[PDB]
């Protein structure tokens, strides 16, 4: 059996409202770190976003799919051989952000105009601001030798679809959009070679 | 029936004496009525009775109201009449003196007839002596029985049914608690008198120190053993620990006293530390089949599981929770909803149903609910007031013209309950009777009392008493009756006794069991500093009760209130302004916080006042909270 | 060969009690066994060491300051010593003894800082596709302080020491607890010889407490009983595996006494079998760590 880590980062392109009280005050905040009180990406709203991107793409209920991202099917019992973990707000963004005293996450103003009576209800989301760096980190699982290639090409097409995607908030309306950096693809347990697979 | 008449004599002794404020006397009230006046009962109040009285003391026109009542009327019947008749009157009051009298009396019966003494006065009051040294004879026996598993039970639940199942559970481990001292009584020949006082989830009693006595005590714990592990495993269980004493003890000679419940529950510890016998534990550990389904509330598999991933237990809990709030009677019976320790069902009935079982099937016990055994609970629940209201539940609250609509829940706890029953009475009156009575009020504030105190509020109470409050109403009201409930607590208690609860403003919408969670965090912060201290909405608001009542909400919040509603050049997006400045907390804030209280032309001395309070880090929080508050209430 | 293996944990782990929403600080001996069994499986390893050899103890909370082992059931403000349940290892003769006072017992509370708990509100968008809903659900996370950590004490020979280097290797990728795979449960593992608790374990007193939840055979169980302070913890949970059936199968319930519990007569364990006619047995660890005190 063999364990292969890719380790790397996302840069957010547009401001990221994973999501996840007082009047006048954010009604919409950020996923935190609790001690760190850093915002960051939820290891499952990584998974299933690229798992959604893949099914779209593919057709869910495919093969490749659940063996990739695991199911629980009558019969069809399957381990998720990718372990998405979750992401955490860089030290390179927190230094960079700390010089110029730039706060890790943006209030911002929005609001809706009703098509009744034309009156505008003011709403303030909390993003994490742009150019923020999180450390991603993925284990592939090696559950068949004969598969690797094809799932990574399946990490790369849902990657690539991701790249012109959004993550997890209100994507639609200019949020989320994000670009991945591929650090390092190494095998962390087993003799498997994987120097040739590549997810972008 | 010599016990019989020996109890009824003992309640019946001082009924002279209410008649001499309007024994002797008494007994020759007690002559005008025929069963009454027949045999021991007349001769206790002319005079065990006496030695029984001897341990238990170890306007005219208002008490010839209370005679002339007392005639109308003239034994668990008797013994209730008995308790609100002279609740309120001096003999410790004369029921609580009457009551403790009662049992001290069936003890020292039960004493004898194990002795079986030839004859009873000659042989206690012959040397004159030898009532000392009967209370020296180790005779009475503390038993403290104590039920385990409560919060978790009332607690492990999902929240599909969270508000049903959070009312009924609590409602459940009360009534079981109730029928297990019954049953015991049952067993023992006894009477209600001998029951000290119940806590929630535990309960103290004073018994006989006769090796009959003794057995059954060993037997019905064990007994409760076994029906606890059939039906609920170890999720909930019963210890049971008894300690022998004298009349001395009960006396208070030496300060034993206040020891020897001590000893008592360091033998209750010592219960549920080897909990379980090993053939019990091997029985737990011996499962044959794993099963294929379990109940999404119990998360049990063995028992059957309906169609709804519902157990028996839990289906019948959810299913009792409605009935509880809705019908007075409490119904221990062969046939009914929720199963009890034995053999029995709890079935919550109106009184023609009630009338029904209990005629039905004679072995049915009944139990009324703030009024057959009387049992104090407080089911407050305004949306009850009405049919589309009672449809609607805790929906009816947030329809709200005006207020932001939002539900606020008030957890809250009795500071230092534990110490209050430690030592929050001197040594120099630690007694039975007192450390009855201070129970029973606590109990009696929380379970009746508090019903008036929230008359007319849009409040439901999931749970009541001193040792958690659970209470879901709209946020205004919420907070609104918490206060009020403060007031009362420190009137009823006349100081000493403090209350800490978190109040939070939540969407109807929202989970009930993330309201609970969450509300339970903000009694916490209350509690753990500042214990008296409300902890409201947020972390960061923690205030004490007399700061938040007047230094917020009625020495800012009303300012501020009636200038606004004042002003036409005025509104919520000035009070948002002056927020936003508060909020930032920036020393430049103070300043721009000025030059826009010049701009906007309130009245000087508020003007004023509100620059001072800006200034001071306390006003500030409180000017913020009142502002917080004004906008929620102005809100449409 | 007792060893020392600290757990460092990287992301929040789960570790559910009995429902996904709710979260523990730490997990029992037996779901760290479930976790090396099952890698050894994966990794295609003898599972006849872990098996016959392995004693492990409950995974206890470590800070910087301190390691700490869970509070002993020994009868002694009786608030301060119930809400306490870890004691570090500096202070553990002090509590056997008795020298400890109700505000120092509030202070070693005070003094663990393992983390700081939290709940995640997830949604899974997979029906919104099928004209269905969005479907709310919460998971309990557990987030260790930087310094704080989990760690256990593993005892056995040396290869199963060396197949157990190779196992703990394996799982720190894998990860441990719940919802591990969907961002949770990463840590880095640290196996070293440790001179206090060797030290510590080197003593011949007069009580035993339980490190590791455990449970005794039924021949073990009559003579361990007599005088016993304990706390019967059900183990209960579904089967984790490809090949046991077609479908999710609940594990028979098994109740095992809880870490700290303080025996006169000390009893060995036993791999317990809570499988219920599958294509495998289902191994619950139940085998005995013993820290004998002087009381």
């Amino acid at each position: 059996y063999s364990k292969i880590r890719i380790v790397g980062k996302i840069d957010v392109l547009t401001g990221l409202h994973i999501g996840g009280s007082m009047i006048g005050a954010i009604a919409s905040p950020v996923v935190r770190d609790p001690y760190s009180r850093l915002p960051i990406i939820p290891g499952s709203s990584i998974k299933g976003k690229m798992r959604s991107l893949l099914a779209k793409h593919i057709g869910q209920d495919a093969p490749e799919i659940l063996r990739l991202f695991g199911s629980s099917q009558k019969g069809a019992i399957q381990s998720s051989r990718l372990q998405i973990s979750d992401a955490f707000f860089s030290k390179a963004s927190q230094e960079e952000f700390d010089k110029k005293d730039l706060a890790y996450t943006e209030t911002k103003f929005e609001n809706t105009i009703s098509r009744l009576t034309a009156v505008a209800n003011p709403r303030q989301i909390e993003r994490v601001t742009r150019g923020a760096s999180f450390d991603f980190h993925i284990i592939y699982n090696v559950e068949n030798i004969n598969e690797v290639m094809a799932d990574f090409e399946n990490i790369k097409t849902a990657i690539h679809l991701l790249e012109n995607d959004y993550l997890g908030g209100g994507g639609t309306r200019g949020n989320g959009r994000i670009r991945f950096v591929i650090d390092s693809i190494d095998t962390v347990v087993g003799d498997f070679d994987s120097s040739n697979l590549s997810i972008k | 029936n010599k016990k019989l008449e020996l109890m009824y004599g003992s309640l019946l002794h001082d009924i002279g004496k209410i008649v001499y404020r309007s024994s002797k006397i008494g007994s020759q009230f007690l002559n005008k009525f025929k069963p009454f006046q027949l045999s021991g009962i007349v001769d206790s109040v002319s005079y065990i009775t006496y030695i029984a009285d001897n341990i238990a003391s170890g306007t005219s026109s208002q008490y010839a109201a209370l005679v002339n009542k007392m005639t109308d009327d003239l034994f668990s019947s008797l013994l209730q009449w008995t308790e609100s008749l002279w609740s309120y009157i001096p003999s410790v009051s004369l029921y609580d003196h009457s009551k403790i009298t009662c049992a001290i009396a069936s003890c020292i019966y039960d004493y004898l007839t194990e002795m079986n003494c030839v004859n009873y006065r000659k042989e206690l009051f012959s040397p004159y002596e030898k009532t000392k040294q009967f209370y020296q004879e180790d005779v009475f026996l503390l038993v403290s029985l104590d039920m385990s598993g409560i919060q978790d039970f009332i607690y492990n639940i999902s929240g599909s049914k969270a508000l049903k199942s959070l009312r009924s559970r609590s409602f459940y481990l009360e009534t079981m608690l109730e029928s297990l001292v019954d049953d015991l009584l049952s067993d023992l020949e006894l009477s209600r008198a001998n029951l000290l006082y119940t806590g929630g989830g535990h309960a103290y009693l004073l018994l006989p120190n006769t090796e009959r006595a003794r057995d059954v005590l060993a037997s019905f714990e064990g007994e409760m053993k076994e029906w606890f592990i059939k039906i609920f495993k170890t999720d909930l269980s019963v210890a049971i620990a008894y300690k022998a004493c004298t009349g001395e003890d009960l006396m208070n000679s030496n300060g034993t006293y206040s020891d020897l419940w001590q000893t008592v529950s360091r033998k209750l510890s010592d219960k549920k530390a080897h909990k379980y016998s090993l053939n019990e534990i091997k029985l737990f550990n011996s499962t044959i089949h794993a099963g294929t389904q379990e109940c999404k509330e119990c998360l049990r598999s063995d028992i059957d599981i309906s169609e709804d991933s519902l157990c028996k237990i839990c289906e019948g809990i959810i299913a009792i929770s409605n009935d509880l709030r809705d019908y007075s009677f409490f119904v221990v019976s062969p046939e009914g909803k929720v199963p009890l320790p034995r053999n029995r069902y709890l079935s919550v009935e109106n009184q023609d149903g009630a009338e029904r079982k209990i005629k039905m099937n004679k072995e049915t016990r009944i139990y009324s609910k703030n009024q057959v055994t009387n049992l104090w609970m407080c089911d407050y629940d305004f949306s009850t007031l009405n049919p589309e209201t009672k449809k609607q539940g805790i929906a009816s609250y947030v329809n709200r013209e005006v207020g932001i609509p939002r539900l606020g829940v008030l957890r809250a706890d009795i500071d230092n309950l534990g110490t209050t029953f430690i030592k929050g009475i001197p040594e120099q009156y630690r007694s039975i009777s007192r450390t009855a009575t201070l129970s029973r009020q606590l109990s009696m504030f929380f379970k009746f009392e508090l019903s008036n105190i929230l008359k007319g509020a849009r409040i439901s109470v999931i749970y009541s008493g001193g040792d958690d409050l659970f209470l879901i109403g709209a946020w205004d009201d919420v907070i609104s009756k918490a206060l009020v409930l403060r007031k009362a607590f420190t009137r009823f208690s006349a100081g000493k006794l403090t209350f800490s609860a978190g109040i939070g403003m939540y969407p109807v919408k929202y989970p009930i069991s993330k309201m609970a969670s969450e509300t339970g965090v903000l009694e916490d912060l209350a509690k753990r500093g500042e214990k008296n201290q409300v902890a409201l909405w947020n972390d960061s608001k923690v205030f004490g009760w007399s700061q938040l009542e007047e230094q917020i909400l009625k020495e800012k919040m009303i300012p501020l209130q009636e200038a606004l509603t004042n002003s036409q050049e005025h509104g919520k997006s000035f009070l948002y302004k002056m927020l936003e400045l508060l909020r930032n907390e920036d020393q430049i804030n103070i300043a721009r916080l000025a030059y826009l209280l010049a701009r906007s032309s309130l009245s000087e001395e508020l003007t004023q006042s509100i620059f001072a309070w800006s200034q001071n880090k306390q006003q500030k929080v409180e000017l913020i909270t009142a502002i917080e508050y004004l906008v929620y209430q102005i809100r449409e | 060969v007792v060893k020392l293996v600290k757990l460092t944990f990287k992301s929040p782990v789960h570790f559910g009690m009995k429902r996904l929403s709710d979260s523990n600080h730490t997990i029992a001996a037996d779901t760290l066994f479930s976790a090396l069994i099952i890698e050894a499986l994966q990794q295609q390893l003898e599972l006849s060491h872990l098996l016959n050899n392995l004693v492990i103890t409950d995974l206890f909370p470590y800070n910087k300051t301190s390691y700490f082992l869970p509070k002993p059931l020994i009868r002694i403000g009786y608030k301060a010593f119930k809400k306490l349940t870890y004691i570090p290892v500096e202070n553990y003769s002090e509590y056997l003894r008795g020298e400890i006072d109700s505000l120092e017992a509030s202070k070693i509370a005070e003094s663990l800082n393992l983390g700081k708990a939290s709940l995640s509100t997830k949604v899974s968008l997979q029906a919104v596709d099928h004209n269905g809903e969005s479907e709310p659900y919460s998971v309990g996370n557990f987030t260790f302080y930087p310094e704080s950590g989990l760690y256990f004490l593993a005892k056995g020979n040396a290869d199963t020491i060396g197949q157990l280097e190779i196992l703990m290797h394996a799982l720190q990728y894998s990860g441990i607890g719940g919802k591990r795979s969907a961002g949770y449960g990463q840590f880095r593992c640290t196996i070293e010889d440790s001179g206090k608790f060797d030290s510590l374990l080197s003593q011949t007193g007069n009580i035993a407490i339980l490190l590791s939840s455990a449970m005794a055979s039924d021949e073990e169980l009559v003579d361990c009983l007599e005088d016993a302070r304990y706390l019967l913890k059900k183990r209960t949970g579904f089967v984790q595996s490809k090949t046991y059936a077609d479908q999710l199968v609940k594990k028979k319930d098994f109740y095992a006494f809880s870490a700290g519990s303080t025996f006169y007569q000390k009893f060995n364990g036993k791999i317990f079998d809570v499988s219920d006619n599958g294509r495998h047995s289902v191994y619950r660890y139940a085998k005995a760590f013993w820290l004998e005190g002087k009381i």
